[PDB]
């Protein structure tokens, strides 16, 4: 049996236009672990994006922590993209400063 | 406060590429501490926090050492248990352990955990007594007849109330600053209207260590359940941790909600209101 | 740090 994952898409400061920052993707309650993460800026993936040490929650599911800099303007789009093997096609969150 | 150590092994098998990768990472709490990946250039155990920067070449060598073996055995243990299971040589399967020692307040040993999993399920555990085993299935079984007979349990014992309790207090010490530091959160309310009638209340907590938080929206003084989003807590990659909580309330009702926050970090609980 | 496990003595699964 398989485990989708969970996603959330946020900043590691309070979202300031103009000011550098961190994005992040984090993906936790997935199993098996296998899992393929990428961040876009205006739908590009983001080159040299790092990512956690592979660990596991309680329950033996797994979580991630996809991170890169970036500064966030009033029109850049940015979004994690991921797949696993639980899902048909890639699925896409946008970033929303207020999530 | 109380505080644990744990550390986290993970076996994957992948047929037809390669060798089963094992890594193993450690953990103080909730401040990872070091890694070892057997797919990496060149393997060894890696620093990931700095207080354990200080910990000499012998140190290193040791879990290496210790590492490099797991490595080895845990691919022996995935050929065991595709048998157990009597499983084709097709498919990729996992075994995870995490094991580990929590102390109390008085640094003295709680108890100690040895939990293990084969593909995302219960396998085998070390029960609370470090002496006997829980085992979830036949096959299961086969794996605790096999450790009875070679008293691994007393060997387990040993380590979760010796050398695992005895580093863990080392740890606790030589990084006391943030090991020690309970972070309390950050918090605002935000209102965002839905419709005419409805709007939405979010109860945010930011840079919180550690991870272990209680977030809740009350009306009248009556918890909201049912009617609360709750994303999970999340890292912002500082070491601090974030959530929030939401509930919709009808325009106009807002001031008989309260946001309640409890943390380690507080010295006392929170009630926050939205503050238009 | 993690328990020891010396070679050749470490039971499998």
């Amino acid at each position: 049996i398989q485990r989708t994952p969970k996603i959330q898409v946020y900043s590691r400061h309070p979202a300031e236009n103009g000011k550098s920052n961190f994005l992040n993707c984090y993906v936790s309650g997935f199993h098996p672990s296998d899992i393929e993460v990428d961040l876009l800026k205006n739908g590009e993936r983001i080159e040299k994006v790092e990512h956690s040490d592979l660990s596991f929650s309680k329950d033996w599911s797994f979580y991630l922590l996809y991170y890169t800099e970036f500064t966030p303007t009033e029109k850049d789009e940015y979004a994690c993209r991921v797949n696993h093997v639980t899902l048909s096609q890639p699925k896409i969150v946008k970033w929303d400063r207020d999530m | 406060g109380s505080h644990s150590m744990r550390y986290f092994y993970t076996a994957m098998s992948r047929p037809g590429r390669g060798e089963p990768r094992f890594i193993a990472v450690g953990y103080v709490d909730d401040t990872q501490f070091v890694r070892f990946d057997s797919d990496a250039a060149s393997p060894r155990t890696e620093p990931r926090a700095p207080w354990i920067e200080q910990e000499g070449p012998e140190y290193w060598d040791r879990n290496t050492q210790i590492f490099k073996t797991n490595t080895q055995t845990y691919r022996e243990s995935l050929r065991n248990l595709r048998g157990y299971y009597n499983q084709s040589e097709a498919g990729s399967h996992i075994i995870q352990r995490m094991y580990g020692c929590d102390l109390g307040p008085d640094g003295r040993l709680l108890r100690g955990h040895d939990q293990s999993a084969y593909d995302g399920k219960d396998y085998i555990a070390l029960n609370e007594d470090l002496s006997s085993w829980t085992a979830a299935d036949t096959a299961a079984q086969i794996t605790q007849r096999k450790w009875e007979a070679a008293r691994v349990a007393e060997q387990r014992r040993a380590y979760l109330e010796g050398l695992c309790v005895e580093w863990l207090r080392r740890y606790l010490e030589n990084g006391k600053e943030t090991l020690q530091r309970a972070d309390p959160p950050k918090t605002h309310v935000t209102h965002h209207p839905v419709s005419d009638h409805e709007a939405t209340l979010r109860c945010w907590a930011l840079g919180f260590y550690p991870a272990e938080i209680t977030l809740t929206w009350q009306r009248d003084g009556e918890d909201q359940t049912q009617d609360t989003e709750l994303v999970e807590t999340r890292p912002a990659g500082d070491r601090t941790f974030q959530k929030w909580a939401a509930v919709v309330v009808p325009s106009g009702e807002e001031q008989r909600y309260t946001c309640h926050v409890q943390h380690e970090g507080l010295p006392k609980p929170l009630t926050l209101r939205w503050e238009p | 740090l993690p328990e020891p496990a010396p070679q050749g003595q470490l039971t499998a699964y």
